[PDB]
């Protein structure tokens, strides 16, 4: 029996609101180059104090165990993706430059392009600049669990890729991704709400 | 107020979801004009969530714990207990009241 998302929508429109909700949920828990970031010098200094409390061993870096020490992070289906994205150099831990850079993307002062880039990074597991079929399946599966059958997820992943893959290499580039989502509110999903 | 529940067929009348319980539900979602926008029944795949902890829209978190195990009901959910002014992209317009047919199939390991 064929399966399609409501109104035959693509998997990015479908999943990005939940991606933004889950990541901003974790950022709220955590919060409770630098000079080019979306934060003034004062806000950066407040983040320095938030960073220091999370680094329990005073390494100057936050590791996976220190992130998962928060209950709101360990129960979160996107915790592993957020941690990997924050680790910009891919070294296993996040220094302060990475901490600030990751949070800066979610500022209300940030632009559409860096929020599109963060969203893309959620799906691009191996960081090669392309969302592969398997990556898109894996990350969607992380969020849906057993609420769709694997074969249902395969149909909508395959259809979305067929629709977005303009040059027909079987993967989704950043440009193909941003064109797919140009008429949905990705910036809103990828913004931590301002008082 | 934000969610009203109309019982269509009763459950066992004794087992109700509590905050933090995981529920298993078959649902069909409709707009007020009656048009179906989604259905777990049509894809033959029940929906499971922890209830009462903000993992689903407020109308479900407040309506589902009122149901007893096995009940079929209709939840009418105002936009403040649903997707609000934004709506849900591709599916739900802004400022939409939502009508869910809901069957409570499981509470944790208890099954109807
Ligand atoms: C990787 C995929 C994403 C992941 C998708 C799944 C696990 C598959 C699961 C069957 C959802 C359906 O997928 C076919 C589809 O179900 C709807 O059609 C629907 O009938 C609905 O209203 N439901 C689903 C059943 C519980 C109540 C309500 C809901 O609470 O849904 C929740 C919801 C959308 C909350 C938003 C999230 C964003 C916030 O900003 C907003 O805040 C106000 C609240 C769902 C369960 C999220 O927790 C989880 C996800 O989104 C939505 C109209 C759109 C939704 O697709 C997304
Ligand atoms: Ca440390
Ligand atoms: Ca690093
Ligand atoms: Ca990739
Ligand atoms: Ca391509």
């Amino acid at each position: 029996h064929p399966y399609w998302l409501p109104n035959f929508m693509d998997v990015f429109t479908w999943s990005l609101p939940f991606v933004g909700e889950k990541i901003t949920d974790m950022l709220i828990a955590i919060l409770n180059i630098v000079s080019a970031s979306n934060f003034d010098r004062d806000e950066v200094d407040r983040l320095r104090k938030r960073f220091m409390k999370l680094d329990k061993d005073s390494s100057g870096t936050i590791d996976r165990d220190e992130f998962l020490s928060l209950p709101q992070v360990s129960s979160n289906p996107l915790a592993t993706r957020m941690i990997a994205i924050f680790d910009e150099d891919g070294g296993g831990d996040v220094d302060f430059q990475e901490f600030v850079s990751g949070l800066s993307a979610f500022s209300s002062k940030g632009n559409k392009e860096e929020k599109l880039r963060f969203a893309f990074k959620v799906y691009d597991i191996d960081r090669d600049g392309y969302i592969s079929n398997g990556e898109l399946f894996i990350v969607l599966k992380m969020m849906v669990g057993n609420n769709l059958k694997d074969v249902q997820l395969q149909q909508i992943v395959d259809k979305t890729i067929m629709e977005a893959d303009k040059d027909r290499d079987g993967k989704i580039s950043f440009e193909e991704f941003t064109e797919m989502v140009e008429n949905t509110d990705v910036s809103l999903s990828m913004t931590l709400s301002m008082f | 107020m934000g969610v009203t529940k109309e019982l269509k067929s009763p459950g066992n009348g004794v087992d109700f979801p509590k905050k933090g319980d995981f529920v298993t539900i078959h649902y069909t979602g409709r707009l007020t004009d009656g048009s179906k926008f989604d259905s777990s029944v049509d894809r033959n795949e029940p929906f499971q969530t922890q209830i009462g902890t903000g993992r689903v829209i407020k109308g479900w978190d407040e309506g589902v714990p009122q149901m007893s195990l096995g009940e079929k009901a209709v939840l009418t959910i105002t936009p403040d207990y649903g997707y609000g002014a934004r709506g849900f992209p591709g599916v739900i317009p802004g400022n939409s009241t939502l009508i869910f047919e809901v069957e409570l199939l499981g509470i944790n390991n208890k099954r109807a």
